[PDB]
């Protein structure tokens, strides 16, 4: 996944609206929570 | 009575004349073809020989 | 972090607070306490008993 | 020190020489008030949040018992569940036709385009008496053995009872009651090639034998040699005409007719 | 105390048509308080226990 | 006689609006609402939230938008939600994705509020007997207590229907905001028209 | 409509719908056990 | 909000807050904030080099 | 107590019995002296009140009507106790007596509340506010006066609660003394009600208290009245009530919507009362209770034109000005709104003729119940579903 | 919660007589033996057993 | 509707996507078309 | 509606600000503005007396005309208001050529 | 915990042993010279939080002199700086003989 580049844009989907991303209206920049990287080490282990 | 995934389930028996089954997609995209899930004579009590 | 506080208290040559492991793993602490109280064992609960 | 948040023995008052009766009666009275205060503390300790998450959510009562507002002709009517009419198993029949619906045993004339399941009623003494709960379990068993997707499964109150709790327990990708007086469709979930419903058994290969489950019977399933195990889900229909898993059945200490085991 | 007990009965009366449906209100209607206005008597309830 | 057995089917009797569903992605949908204004369809790592409200052209009521603001984020907060396909389950009965506020309902509630304001001032001598302006419709003090006793009720119910309109509007704003600040991916698969909100 | 078919209302029902009416006539320890609890003031004042 | 208020000690009903006096001033002086940007809380002058 | 010789009266029997002529018969004082007694009653006082001298049919409908009245009196009793708590708080917090409490203005309310805030009990100020605020709704001494008088009229229609208000040993105020009473406040109050509201037996049904056969016959005996005392006169050939002064002024007792509704043949059109007043026909239909049947009461446009043109022939009224309409009436009772729109829209009645014929419509305040509002909003079924819906 | 018939009220009333407490009897009066009316000249004397 | 005459003059109907897709250029196009032959169908556990 | 037109234009100007992407109103305050406008514009009987019922279908209007002309309880002080086709719509108007 | 003149002033939160009812004290004095906490009697009911372990409010409740006060306990004090709770049996003196109101709204409470 990290190799095949496709999708690395989503981590920067927030720049759809330039004004919105600079404004930081909602903290929810993250693909999965509050940050793009929040608990990359624990939270993903939730899956069997 | 039980349908697989990629296998299409039964077609809906249209009204008899079947002129309007394509006219009632006049709301739809103009060029739509006959619906594959529609049938004039789908009878599931049809006894096969 | 608990090993760190220990290295630090040792190096300041002051008494460590042996209640720091408890205060960091309180969730785990009480879960061991109730795991014991429930399945009458002593020690620490292992993922096979969850 | 500026504080935020901010006696009968001390005044040393000469204790009234209460008569033997003004002593006994108050002894009994304080005893009973202490008993009931302890019962109230135990009630607030053993309180399930299903009920504790409303005592301070229903506070919105104004002091006046005000009139209830009239609204549009209908907003309180239950919608129907969406169902495409042309690619479909059965039309999701409306609710307005609620006088058109017959029964499982005696169905109406709906969905002429589709086959109809038949009932399952034996012949003699020597046969076991099947039931919708049996046939739904073996419909589902054979379809998960044939890797089907939709099953058209009999429709009785506790057949879709079992289905709604299986779906709550994730053994089924979904179900649907088309209000078809006879049938309803269960869409099965798969994983790694194998069915998620590993096994599914009826509590009784017979209908003439109803197996009422003691709450202790149902508590000795979730207790595998000291490990609490809600793995295998058991569906039992209580006395309240509800159909629930053994987990909510023993969380309220009622036992019900045995319907199915599944896992 | 479970379901096998003798029943506990309704701690009220079970009436027909014009009982609590917008007719008026019982004593259980003045003592209940809206959240905004304070309690009568002050207590130093903990915040944590409050929540 | 008898036409079609199901009465009025949107493909054979009346015109089919909306999209076709050659799968059963909306037929096998679970009601996430007590009124069933929302229906759900979760895979393993996805969640499909289909507004089921074609009889009013998907025009969400205030209550439905309050339920939807919560089912949308109840799905975009679950842990096995990778994508949330939010859409409209037009069963062949509409071409709308999510109509605006049910402006019919807002008109109804507003007209009833004004009907009551009028049945109230059709009694009173001295609605405007006051000098300051922050005073609104109710608790218009009267030297009559056979008229205080009736006009107060009407003015309070007027305030209540106005709140029932205020609330539809606030609910819908907050549901647009629910979607906007949703933490997880919310792919609103817009399959058909969508009025104001 | 069956609600009053058959038989009337057994009029002890009022003993639930009315609490002031049900009582136990003689108190607790009267039958001789008033001095069971050693430390009740009942015993303390009886004995001394 | 209803419970933020409760844990906030209920609404203290003080008569005449934003009500203005004849001379255009308000009775019951308003509540005044003491907030700004903290000017000495760069974390670096704190967790410095040893 | 329902001893022998005692049987449930009728209204004529009640008029003949409870008729004594005194004038210091204050409605709100006799009523409060009866209602406080029935609040001090205890649940055995409702025990022996079914006269044993009846068939099995009538005895159970007697228990039925009785537990109706009993629930209603307990509702009023809890309401009145919460009310006396309200009056007590206002009086205990202000000093004013409960008597003068029930009429203070919102102006006095704000004045006294600011007074209370001045010294510092704002919590008590708000307590008084809400007490007064809902006491403004229910604290009127004739709050539900007409349905209190009607339940009392039902009570007095039993023949059983006739003696149960009297002879009670009572204690006095501070002049502490015991004495038997004799004042059958029920006798006084029922005589006053029978003598004041001679149409009380019709208000009884209209308020719905007549659950068995709800208010239909009362509506007919009220329509016949509001037509015979409005038009010069309207005879009784059977059920037809039409004039002689030669308009086409008819009120037609066509039949029973509901018995026709649930009887053997299914139709859609069945008016209760056909009121024809010249060019305008009006079909009054008492809505049914099966919400599955209220969808087939309003006649279809085929019917509303087939009555128009049949009338235009027979009644001779010219076709262009023939306007057949419907009027649906709430199913189990009659709200004041529906009486308004019976008199005004249907009949030709102006206020000085109503206030002369039905002088209690001023006191009527019965409205639509929330479970009942949706009776008029029928479910619309298309023409391809004549096989699914009703 | 039983209904003392005339015989039973008379009985308990004798008891109040002998013990000499008027209160004891006033409540039996207030409760039960109030709807007891003397035989008015027109009405039947021993109205038959009915139930 | 009731009064749409104004902007209903230039209505923007839907486009012929079914036709566009069917008339795209296919990597499997054939000069003369032939319906493919039938595949092997599992005849039982005896017959494979 | 004309006042609807002028209101909506001043709405655009308020939501837009100067027009530069540094002052085109964000979603928060854009929706705060929009709330103010639609709110203060529902309280006008332009909308709920006339402007609501315009979006009924030309068959819904007849479903209502039959009710208004045939049912009393729907006309005379009804439990819920029924709109009058001639209150809402004005036949054969004329404004500068149209 | 702070000194303004060497004398230590701790911040704590006195709590019923169940931590249900709690009463904070911003800057109280720490005198290592009185072997018991002397809180005003008014809190004997604010922190009487009748739980189950303690049927009545407290466990121990004895008329003491220093009789002025009610020695009551155990009350769970919690000082801001410390992480260990400090369980005490404070003297509960009345505010009459010992008007602990030193200044405007201050208290003269000592740990």
């Amino acid at each position: 996944f990290v190799d095949l580049e496709t999708g690395t844009s989503l981590y920067f989907r927030d720049t759809r609206d330039s004004a919105e991303a600079v404004a930081h209206a909602a903290d929810s920049k993250g693909l999965k929570g509050m940050d793009n990287a929040i608990d990359l080490y624990n939270e993903y282990r939730i899956v069997p | 009575v039980a349908f697989d995934f990629d296998d299409q389930l039964h077609p809906t028996r249209t009204l008899d004349n079947e002129g309007d089954s394509y006219a009632w997609c006049a709301e739809q995209d103009p060029t739509l073809g006959p619906h594959p899930d529609l049938d004039a004579s789908f009878d599931p009590n049809r006894r096969v020989f | 972090l608990v090993w760190h506080h220990f290295k630090a208290c040792y190096d300041a040559c002051v008494e460590p607070d042996w209640t720091l492991p408890k205060r960091l793993f309180a969730l785990e602490w009480i879960r061991d306490v109730r795991a014991r109280k429930h399945g009458l064992f002593y020690g620490k609960m292992r993922f096979a008993e969850q | 020190a500026k504080v935020y948040g901010a006696h009968r023995l001390l005044h040393g008052k000469r204790e009234r020489q209460g008569s033997l009766f003004a002593i006994a009666n108050d002894v009994k009275y304080d005893e009973k008030r202490l008993r009931q205060q302890l019962n109230a503390m135990l009630e607030e300790e053993r309180l399930p949040p299903r009920t504790r998450l409303e005592r301070n959510k229903a506070n919105g009562g104004e002091a006046l018992p005000q009139r209830r507002l009239v609204d549009l002709p209908g907003v309180e009517r239950r919608r129907d569940l969406p169902a495409d009419p042309i690619t479909r198993l059965f039309f999701q029949h409306k609710g307005d036709h609620a006088l058109y619906y017959g029964t499982y045993d005696n169905p109406s004339l709906q969905d002429e385009d589709r086959i109809q399941i038949e009932k399952r009623e034996p012949r003699y003494w020597t046969y076991n008496v099947f039931t919708p709960v049996y046939d739904f379990c073996h419909r589902i068993r054979e379809a998960t053995e044939q890797r089907k997707r939709f099953v058209i499964v009999p429709s009785t109150v506790e057949t879709r009872g079992c289905a709604r709790v299986m779906l709550g327990h994730g053994l089924v990708a979904g179900f649907r009651d088309f209000h078809n007086d006879r049938a309803f469709a269960v869409e099965l979930k798969y994983f790694q090639g194998d069915s998620t419903i590993n096994v599914i058994e009826p509590c009784a290969y017979d209908g003439k034998t109803e197996f009422e489950w003691s709450p202790k019977m149902m508590r000795r399933l979730m207790n595998t040699h000291g490990i609490h195990n809600r793995l295998v889900v058991y569906i039992c229909r209580t006395a309240d005409n509800r159909v629930i898993d053994h987990i909510q059945a023993v969380k309220e200490n009622v036992g019900g007719r045995g319907l199915i085991m599944v896992h | 105390g479970g379901p096998g007990s003798p029943v506990k009965g309704p701690g009220y009366y079970a009436p027909p048509m014009e009982g609590e449906h917008q007719r008026g209100y019982t004593a259980e209607w003045r003592d209940l308080k809206n959240p905004m206005r304070p309690p009568e008597f002050p207590t130093p309830w903990e915040r944590k226990y409050k929540q | 006689n008898r036409g079609h057995s199901n009465g009025r089917v949107p493909g054979l009797n009346t015109p089919f609006f909306g999209e076709f569903d050659r799968k059963m992605m909306q037929a096998m949908s679970r009601p996430l609402n007590a009124d069933r204004t929302i229906t759900g369809n979760d895979g393993r790592f996805s969640k499909t939230i289909m507004i089921n409200e074609p009889k009013t052209h998907q025009a969400l009521s205030g209550k439905t938008a309050s339920e939807l603001s919560v089912e949308i984020d109840k799905a975009t907060n679950a842990v096995h939600s990778k994508l949330t396909v939010l859409e409209a389950a037009q069963s062949g009965l509409t071409n709308y994705y999510c109509g605006g506020l049910n402006f019919e309902m807002l008109g109804f509630d507003l007209h009833m509020a004004e009907m009551l304001r009028e049945k109230a001032r059709a009694i009173l001598n001295g609605v405007a007997s006051v000098s300051s302006t922050s005073v609104m419709v109710t608790t218009t003090s009267v030297p009559t207590k056979a008229q205080e006793r009736e006009v107060g009720q009407l003015l309070r119910d007027a305030l209540r229907y106005e709140d029932r309109v205020d609330d539809a509007i606030r609910q819908h704003a907050s549901l647009i905001w629910r979607v906007y600040t949703a933490p997880r991916p919310l792919m609103a698969l817009t399959n058909g028209k969508c009025r104001g909100t | 409509d069956q609600r009053y078919k058959g038989i009337p209302r057994p009029a002890i029902t009022n003993l639930h719908y009315e609490p002031e009416w049900n009582y136990t006539l003689y108190r607790a320890g009267t039958h001789g056990s008033q001095l069971s609890n050693p430390r009740s003031p009942l015993t303390a004042e009886v004995l001394g | 909000i209803s419970d933020m208020v409760e844990d906030a000690g209920g609404l203290e009903v003080v008569p005449g807050l934003g009500e203005l006096d004849a001379k255009g001033t308000p009775v019951v002086p308003p509540l005044q904030s003491n907030a700004h940007v903290p000017q000495n809380v760069s974390f670096y002058e704190m967790a410095r080099h040893p | 107590h329902a001893t022998y010789d005692v049987a449930p009266l009728s209204h004529k029997e009640l008029f003949s019995i409870y008729q004594n002529w005194d004038k210091t018969r204050d409605e709100l004082d006799l009523l409060e002296e009866v209602e406080e007694r029935i609040s001090k009653w205890k649940l055995n006082k409702w025990e022996m009140r079914i006269p044993p001298l009846l068939t099995a049919r009538e005895k159970e409908l007697m228990r039925q009507q009785q537990e109706l009245l009993k629930s209603i009196f307990f509702d009023w009793g809890k309401c009145r106790d919460a009310l006396n708590k309200d009056l007590e708080l206002i009086s205990s917090i202000t000093g004013l007596p409960k008597g003068t409490v029930r009429e203070k203005n919102r102006a006095w309310l704000q004045e006294e509340a600011a007074k209370l805030r001045w010294v510092g009990e704002v919590s008590k100020a708000t307590r008084l506010r809400d007490a007064f605020l809902r006491l403004e709704v229910y604290g009127s001494r004739d709050h539900r006066l007409l349905e209190r008088l009607c339940c009392i009229y039902g009570l007095g229609l039993q023949g059983s609660f006739e003696s149960a208000f009297s002879n009670y040993i009572v204690e006095d105020p501070i002049t502490k003394k015991i004495y038997v009473d004799e004042k059958n406040s029920f006798r006084d109050l029922l005589a006053y009600i029978i003598h004041t509201y001679p149409q009380i037996d019709i208000i009884y049904d209209f308020l719905g208290f007549n659950f068995i056969g709800g208010y239909r016959s009362s509506l007919r005996r009220y329509l016949e009245c509001m037509v015979s005392r409005s038009t010069e006169g309207e005879k009784i050939p059977g059920r037809l009530v039409f004039g002689r002064g030669k308009p086409a002024e008819i009120l037609f007792d066509f039949g029973n919507s509901n018995e026709s509704l649930v009887s053997g043949e299914c139709t859609q059109g069945f008016p209760d009362f056909v009121f024809v007043k010249g060019s305008d026909m009006t079909l009054i239909i008492i809505a049914s209770e099966n919400s599955w049947l209220r969808n087939r009461q309003l006649p279809h446009r085929k019917q509303m034109e087939g009555i128009a043109r049949r009338a235009s022939f027979v009644l001779g009224i010219p076709f262009s000005e023939v306007r057949v309409r419907n009027l649906l009436l709430p199913p189990t009772y009659l709200d004041k709104d529906s009486i308004v729109r019976i008199n005004e829209a249907v009949l030709g009645l102006s206020k000085e003729e109503q206030r002369n014929l039905a002088p209690w419509l001023e006191m009527y305040q019965k409205e639509l119940d929330s479970k009942d509002v949706d009776f008029c909003s029928l479910m619309k079924s298309t023409n391809e579903e004549e096989w699914l819906t009703l | 919660q039983t209904w003392p018939c005339t015989s039973t009220i008379c009985a308990y009333l004798d008891v109040c007589v002998e013990a000499g407490e008027k209160t004891w009897a006033m409540e039996a009066w207030n409760r039960y033996c109030t709807e007891l009316k003397f035989l008015q000249p027109g009405e039947v004397d021993p109205k038959p057993v009915s139930r | 509707s009731v009064y749409a005459n104004a902007m209903a003059q230039f209505a923007i109907c839907r486009q012929p996507w079914n036709e566009y897709i069917n008339l795209l250029t296919k990597q499997d196009s054939t000069p003369y078309h032939v319906e493919p032959q039938e595949k092997p169908a599992y005849r039982g556990r005896k017959r494979g | 509606s004309p006042f609807a037109l002028r209101a909506a234009y001043e709405m655009l100007l308020e939501v837009r600000g100067d027009g530069s992407a540094e002052r085109v109103m964000p979603l928060a305050e854009s929706l705060a503005t929009e709330f103010k406008y639609i709110s203060r514009l529902l309280r006008r009987p332009d909308f709920y007396r006339v402007g609501v019922h315009t979006d009924k279908s030309a068959e819904a209007w007849e479903e209502i005309r039959e009710e208004r002309q045939r049912n009393l309880h729907k006309t005379h002080q009804p439990t819920r208001p029924l709109p009058d086709f001639e209150d809402v719509f004005e036949r054969n108007v004329e404004i500068d050529g149209h | 915990f702070r000194m303004k003149g060497g004398e230590m002033f701790v911040e704590y939160k006195i709590m019923s042993r169940d931590h249900r009812r709690s009463i904070r004290v911003e800057d109280a004095i720490v005198d290592p010279s009185v072997a018991r906490t002397v809180v005003p009697l008014s809190w004997l009911e604010q922190l009487r939080s009748p739980s189950l372990r303690l049927h009545t409010g407290y466990h121990m409740e004895e008329a003491v002199y220093v009789p002025n006060a009610i020695l009551a306990g155990p009350v769970v004090l919690s000082i801001t700086g410390q992480s260990v709770p400090v369980v005490l049996n404070p003297y509960f003196v009345p505010d009459d003989t010992w008007g602990i109101r030193r200044n405007r709204d201050e208290w003269d409470l000592r740990l």
